């Protein structure tokens, strides 16, 4: 081979963007979330402050002057009380006003709020495929 | 006695513009009382007057409706593919894409919508006195 | 005449007020159409000799052309007292932006 | 838009209107299909009940003055309510 | 209106785009068509009706809104780069200033409506040396 | 009602009437006539089973032409039931056309431009096209034709030298018939159209039957801080 012998001096272990992984696919080599959820908010993606906080807070108290707040941003929606059943993130929320509300976190919704955040089936859902089959 | 009578094109229309919902008459009884009804659907059809929703096992006229709209064949299938063809982006970045080619977006992320004593003195008076909150 | 009307028409698109005085509109005026001060003093007169042997009788249609001709006749003569301005906004308080152009005298004693 | 709405008259939906054109002024509900129509002049209503804005329910009441005439429509959007 | 004639990319959909023009006939074409057709080498004007090359290296834009007048005004700046004088090039002499004046006029006027072409041509060349 | 109402309906009647099949001018024309609309009314209208109207749907809900709501009922009859409705939200609908017309448009005009740029070479045994740039250096010694260096035989030079002229056809054809859209869409932006939902389209309903089993109200749960994706509007 023409190319340099080098030896390898680091490794820098991370994750496939889904641009690199269509990108790099084509002797021879080969060719080829739930602590996360519950520290941002899951309606705008920004950090509450986590686990704790269940609201969004989009004013919060000024640290210079006490009662005086300060408008930041945010959306005041109260965040869910995610848990893990099978597979899925399922998100209760507590009503303010008994049981609590309780809905499937797709992978969707979960994805589009990551995607939020602040280097390294198809003929189905074609046609039919009333919700519940999807 | 036909169930609408109707021997001309003419009547058709007006009959459909009439309607106050969306229920499609039924051809079934269309057709009796009329000698010839494909035909003058069929030719309605083809000037788009009306819209005929039409049977798989063979092509014969069903339920149909008024054409509010405009004509009904104006796009050829060259670019009827290319349309289909098209994915649009995630709703949430749909506007932002838009931003970015100088068109107005006519909507907004849904991210972006902020959706956000006890001791009484006197009790001699109990259950005399109204509540007068307010005025 | 027409080339010089084109010439006013691309000055109304500034984007931002322009003041500047009769000697330098004439100067750029020379620059990008190739009009001298001399002709555009005698705009005045030799339209109304041309106006005046065409057999005008109706003149509903060169009732503009006074317009533009005494600007011509203005904007030559007098280099002292005098300015130009344009303005983007004639109106602020308006949607759509209605471009002005203003030949005001400053010197009261010259009249 | 304040003329006509959505109504609902004895189980059966329809539309609603209100006719001032003629006097006297007279509300009309048409059945989607027509095959129901029923129609009441104003003058003859005595008292405009309707349910609290703290119930679930969006129904209105209009009680004939004199067993006194009483035509109860259920809206189906609290705005045109 | 405000489209490309020959690509028909509309404003509303492409706010980007910026019509240019080519003296050789004054032709509006916007800047994508120019690269895409222009680029490799000179090509007949993408029109129809038009046989006349062109070079993508003399497009410029256009200054007036009016194609006349764009016209106009090149053809007098091409016979002013020639036909060049001032008043004290004739020692004062009003009367043939201003001759020389009304023949630089009619000079150019026949050269925008092309009375005499072949003629006219020869005698701005015949100047342009002398 | 008002006039941004009809104009946006027929930018919504001629998008589908032309691009779309002829089934889905049923299924949207219904859907506009009246307001909200459940799945089991609309089925009736059309006089078309589920197996039908499930595929105009979901290829009308993929462009965003349609919304969905799904709502618990509580009949006194029967049993809580789950009832889906289907409505439009003209923000979402207008903003799907003007990305899919500029698209199309850019496809054809990136089209062009490449048809114009000068025709890859392409193998015809293994089918592996390759550019001039890439075919150049694919010489043999003698200089006579390009080998594949695969399959080691001619290259043999690839078509669409002739379609230079038939694309730009294809181009103006498109915007003459795709003009009413560029011309309603001008009008939307220079109003400003206020987003629709569930309740807000329930205020110009007409009731398709007399006695449809689906409550056509919105009962909001009391004090619900639950938030379903795409649930509300500015
Ligand atoms: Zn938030
Ligand atoms: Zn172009
Ligand atoms: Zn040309
Ligand atoms: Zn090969």
């Amino acid at each position: 081979s023409s190319a340099p012998l080098r030896t390898v001096k680091e490794v820098q272990f991370g994750l496939f963007s889904p641009e690199e992984v269509r990108a790099i696919s084509v002797e021879c080599p080969g060719h080829f979330i739930k602590k996360v959820c519950e520290c941002v908010c899951m309606h705008c993606g920004k950090l509450l402050l986590c686990k704790t906080k269940m609201v969004c807070e989009t004013d919060v108290p000024s640290e210079d002057d006490p009662t005086q707040l300060v408008s930041r941003g945010g959306c005041g929606n109260t965040q869910p009380t995610i848990r893990k059943d099978g597979l899925k993130l399922v998100g209760s929320w507590k009503k303010d006003r008994d049981e609590p509300e309780l809905r499937v976190l797709s992978t969707e919704e979960i994805l589009n709020i990551f995607k939020h955040i602040s280097v390294f089936l198809e003929t189905l859902e074609h046609n039919g495929a009333p919700h519940h089959a999807i | 006695l036909s169930t609408y009578d109707v021997h001309s094109p003419s009547e058709l229309l007006k009959l459909l513009r009439s309607q106050v919902t969306f229920k499609g008459i039924s051809c079934k009884d269309l057709k009796d009382g009329w000698p010839q009804c494909d035909e003058t659907i069929n030719q309605l059809e083809e000037d788009s007057k009306i819209l005929v929703l039409r049977t798989k096992k063979d092509k014969t006229p069903r339920y149909v409706w008024y054409n509010s709209g405009g004509n009904l064949k104006c796009i050829d299938e060259e670019f009827v593919k290319m349309w289909e063809n098209v994915q649009l982006p995630q709703f949430a970045e749909l506007p932002r894409k838009l931003q970015d080619l100088g068109l107005k977006p006519a909507s907004v992320d849904p991210a972006t919508i902020k959706r956000q004593k006890g001791k009484i003195t006197n009790t001699h008076m109990t259950g005399i006195l109204k509540d007068y909150s307010h005025r | 005449l027409k080339r010089l009307i084109e010439y006013l028409k691309t000055r109304m698109k500034v984007l931002h007020v322009i003041s500047e005085t009769p000697k330098s509109f004439l100067q750029h005026l020379k620059q990008l159409t190739f009009i001298e001060r001399k002709p555009l003093r005698f705009c005045s007169e030799r339209l109304s000799l041309l106006v005046r042997t065409l057999e005008v009788t109706e003149v509903e249609d060169f009732t503009a052309l006074k317009d533009i001709a005494t600007f011509a006749t203005l904007i030559s003569t007098y280099e002292e007292g005098f300015l130009l301005i344009i303005e983007p906004y004639e109106i602020e308080n308006a949607a759509v932006p209605n471009p002005i152009m203003r030949f005001t005298c400053l010197d009261a004693s010259i009249a | 838009m304040s003329h006509s709405g959505a109504a609902i008259f004895e189980k059966v939906s329809g539309i609603i209107a209100i006719n001032e054109d003629v006097s006297p002024a007279e509300l009309t509900w048409r059945s989607t299909d027509g095959d129901k129509v029923h129609t009441v002049v104003l003058s003859t209503i005595d008292k405009l009940q309707a349910t609290p804005a703290s119930s679930e329910k969006m129904m209105l009441r209009l009680i004939g003055k004199v067993k006194p005439q009483r035509h109860m429509f259920s809206f189906n959007n609290r705005t045109v309510m | 209106k405000d489209m490309c004639p020959i690509c028909k990319t509309d404003r509303y959909l492409s706010p980007d785009v910026k019509f240019l023009v080519n003296p050789e006939c004054y032709h509006r074409i916007c800047e994508s068509c120019v690269d895409r057709i222009f680029s490799l080498g000179p090509a007949q004007c993408p029109y129809k009706g038009c046989d006349k090359i062109l070079r993508k290296n003399k497009f410029k834009t256009q200054i007036f809104d009016d194609v006349e007048v764009e016209k106009e005004v090149d053809i007098r700046k091409r016979v002013f780069n020639v036909f060049n004088k001032t008043i004290d090039d004739f020692n004062g002499d009003l009367v043939e200033y201003n001759k020389y004046l009304e023949e630089v006029e009619d000079i150019i006027y026949k050269l925008d409506h092309g009375i005499d072409v072949a003629k006219t041509e020869e005698k701005l060349r015949t100047y342009e040396e002398l | 009602d008002r006039p941004i109402d009809d104009i946006v309906k027929n930018l919504l009647k001629f998008v589908v009437r032309g691009f779309y099949g002829g089934s889905f001018v049923l299924v949207l024309d219904a859907i506009l006539f009246h307001s909200v609309l459940a799945e089991d009314d609309l089925k009736q209208l059309l006089s078309i089973n589920k197996t039908e109207l499930g595929p105009l749907i979901a290829r009308l809900r993929s462009d965003r032409l349609i919304s969905i709501h799904k709502q618990r009922e509580y009949p006194p009859n029967s049993k809580s039931v789950e009832r889906v409705y289907y409505y439009v939200k003209y923000p979402h609908a207008i903003d799907a056309i003007k990305w899919k017309v500029h698209q199309v448009v850019q496809r054809l005009k990136d089209d062009l431009d490449k048809n114009s740029e000068p025709n890859g070479y392409m193998c015809p045994i293994c089918l592996t096209k390759y550019t001039q740039l890439e075919a150049v250096q694919l010489l043999n010694f003698d200089r006579t034709e390009f080998l594949c260096s695969l399959c080691d035989e001619p290259l043999v030079e690839d078509d669409s030298g002739k379609k230079n002229k038939e694309k730009q056809d294809k181009l103006n054809r498109l915007m003459d018939q795709i003009q009413p859209i560029i011309d309603s869409l001008k009008k939307i932006d220079d109003s400003r159209i206020e987003e629709n939902t569930f309740e807000i389209a329930l205020a110009r309903l007409i009731p398709p039957q007399n006695q449809s089993h689906a409550a056509y109200t919105y009962n909001p749960k009391k004090g619900s801080t639950m938030f379903r994706p795409g649930d509300s509007a500015p």
